[PDB]
RNA sequence: CCGAUAACGAACGAGACUCUGGCAUGCUAACUAGUUACGCGACCCCCGAGCGGUCGGCGUCCCCCAACUUCUUAGAGGGACAAGUGGCGUUCAGCCACCCGAGAUUGAGCAAUAACAGGUCUGUGAUGCCCUUAGAUGUCCGGGGCUGCACGCGCGCUACACUGACUGGCUCAGCGUGUGCCUACCCUACGCCGGCAGGCGCGGGUAACCCGUUGAACCCCAUUCGUGAUGGGGAUCGGGGAUUGCAAUUAUUCCCCAUGAACGAGGAAUUCCCAGUAAGUGCGGGUCAUAAGCUUGCGUUGAUUAAGUCCCUGCCCUUUGUACACACCGCC
């Protein structure tokens, strides 16, 4: 009924694991016509959980100095990327994004201060909110270094980054970084 | 041979640790055996009632 | 956080409560409407802060005797103190359980052989004192 | 703030006077201090007797 | 702050306070602010609408020849108090969550005792003392210098590009300034010429009356480019044209055509920052005969992360040790 960007109904999108279903916000209560709403989502802690993840991706995709207010450009980038992934795969772009987020969130990490063995002294599992944040950050970063110095534009780079991450193919920078973090944490157990 | 990943829900949040506050230590209750509950340190923002994956079951329990 | 009231508001609240307990109530807006005439407040923010603390203290007063003085509370306390002597004294027992040592003391005092004394059986064992140290 | 040209140099004088509060205002400020709170004294108004009706 | 209590009663600082921002279809008020309505028009549909649509076109404080204050302005007031609910708490002081609300922590200003051999005698007709005072260290005039370059460092601006550059079109601000005692130097509409920088006439404004509805930039929508030191970058440098001034050389600044250098995201290190914030982006003021890569403000777009800790760097309170007291940059 809401049809983000005029299509791609949100009701058929399914979150495959209960770990992040309280933090992914594609459901009908958070279904928005357009990923642009100055909703004051950073005013209080945990308020970004009820912010739609399309808005989260739009907010994260505008980085590296040149791009800090160009949210309209980021929205058009997201729209073109969703068009591209719909053509390339045939399924819901929001479903592709949700699968990419779930497969990109690193399940555990390592952090400490002192005489670290390999990277950090202890291996630490992460929270679902940190999972979503890190996944979105990794996807946008992978798209950015994919699109920096080649003719392939940022729309296609984001699109195929999400496509590769949604399945899991080691061709996406997000899950390459995720696997590196998994190895580091497993060694630092 | 490796232990499968298993889910567990945060019941009570013990408090920050790691000496920089970078980790919060919580008490977490397993899905399969609700009577089973351990203490785990997790990084990132955590509020009680949310569920999270355990790649390995028992790592470290230490009251603050 | 950072909502702790200060001496100015607390002292003003206590003074006006002990001066105008009858007129004040538990409604914040009525209590902030009485302050403009029962007191001279240089600031509106100060006035309504004082009124809020007055409401809090009066809720505490109606639930119990806060240290703020109150005429009804004091007259109730005075009634409960300088009255309620029982119709029978607490010191006119028909019999008094009395120790043989005390009976000997009364005999030496010449108040021995009183009909209201019943001599108790002396205890045996001498097991007073707490065990010394821990354990 | 004033300067005194003494033989040894310059001597600085700073005088601060806290003016008293007065409603008249010709010796000090009319407005009271912001944190000063003054309360009027209530009357007796006991009324301990039987109800009456006074015709007037 | 509640409380304990050989203390009692006070005083400063904090807070309170002032300015600012957010709400008031509640009050007052508006031809130097408007809105609505009406009436003249102008244009489209006129198949047929017709109380159809647009007008920053013209009028209704021209004085009888409409009202009203939402929008703008600025005054008086209100409004928010941890007040209401739940929980925690000695059920005190308070803390957390939620409802209703514009708002449940808007930012500043002021800011104690004591001190530093901290900075200024180049702000002063503030000033002690010393120096000089007619071949002047006074003062004025001319020229030069303060810019000078094998080099090192700090604050910044521009970039390394396609989340882009170029070309065109469309569409949006808010602070705030504007003709001068001496003192000459204002902000500029419109018309004409020039390709541009500019020039020439005609006005307006000592200002909610004019610039000005401040048609700003980024952004948006289309075009070309195509992963190359390229249409990225615009340093260096040549020739020419204007402006200010008494004077432009060691180029004041501006304009046009040429050259297109390093630079392909930056070692060890290191700064700033929690919400309309960072950052991108332009516009005012100060300086100004000429002028901003500076600074002080303003708006526009607008986030990632965090609601924690004492790990580093520090600060506050208590206990403790001291051979320190110029106080650990000590002492020895
Ligand atoms: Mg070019």
């Amino acid at each position: 009924d809401i049809k983000l960007f005029g299509k791609w109904s949100t009701d058929d999108v399914q979150i495959n694991d209960i770990s992040l279903q309280d933090y992914i916000a594609v459901k009908e209560k958070y279904a928005k016509y357009l990923p642009h709403s100055a909703g004051r989502y950073a005013a209080k802690r945990f308020r970004k959980a009820q912010c739609p993840i399309v808005e989260r991706l739009t907010n994260s995709m505008m980085m590296h100095g040149r791009n800090n207010g160009k949210k309209l450009m980021t929205v058009r980038i997201v729209k073109h990327a969703f068009e591209i992934i719909h053509l390339l795969t045939g399924e819901n772009p929001l479903q592709v994004l949700v699968n990419a987020i779930i497969n990109s969130g690193p399940r555990e990490d390592s952090t400490r201060i002192g005489r670290a063995g390999t990277v950090r002294r202890q291996a630490v599992d992460v929270s679902p909110l940190r999972r979503v944040n890190q996944a979105i950050w990794l996807l946008c970063t992978g798209a950015r270094e994919a699109a920096f110095r080649n003719i392939k534009t940022i729309a296609e780079c984001l699109a195929d980054e999400l496509i590769n991450a949604a399945k899991g193919s080691s061709n996406s920078y997000a899950i390459k970084k995720k696997d590196e973090l998994e190895r580091v944490a497993k060694s630092n157990r | 041979r490796v232990q499968p990943i298993k889910l567990a829900r945060v019941t009570k949040v013990l408090g920050r640790t790691g000496s920089q506050g970078q980790c919060t230590q919580v008490r977490v209750e397993f899905m399969d055996d609700t009577s089973r509950s351990i203490i785990r340190n997790v990084k990132g923002p955590v509020r009680e009632g949310d569920v999270l994956t355990l790649l390995e079951s028992e790592r470290e329990a230490r009251r603050l | 956080m950072g909502r702790v009231r200060t001496k100015t508001v607390k002292k003003a609240a206590r003074v006006i409560i002990e001066k105008y307990y009858t007129r004040l109530g538990n409604d914040f807006h009525t209590n902030k409407r009485v302050c403009e005439e029962i007191a001279i407040i240089p600031s509106k923010k100060l006035r309504n802060k004082i009124a809020g603390y007055v409401t809090h203290l009066m809720k505490r007063i109606q639930r119990g005797p806060v240290r703020g003085i109150s005429i009804k509370l004091q007259e109730e306390e005075r009634e409960r103190r300088d009255n309620y002597v029982p119709e029978v004294s607490a010191l006119d027992q028909e019999i008094i359980e009395v120790d043989p040592d005390t009976k000997e003391m009364l005999k030496l005092l010449d108040f021995g052989s009183l009909s209201n004394l019943q001599v108790t059986q002396p205890t045996v064992g001498m097991n007073f004192k707490t065990p010394r140290g821990p354990v | 703030v004033r300067h005194v040209l003494l033989r040894q140099g310059v001597l600085g004088i700073k005088v601060k006077i806290m003016l008293p509060w007065d409603p008249t205002g010709k010796i000090g400020p009319k407005k009271p201090l912001p944190d000063h709170v003054s309360i009027v004294e209530p009357k007796d108004e006991i009324l301990p007797t039987t109800p009456i009706s006074e015709q007037k």
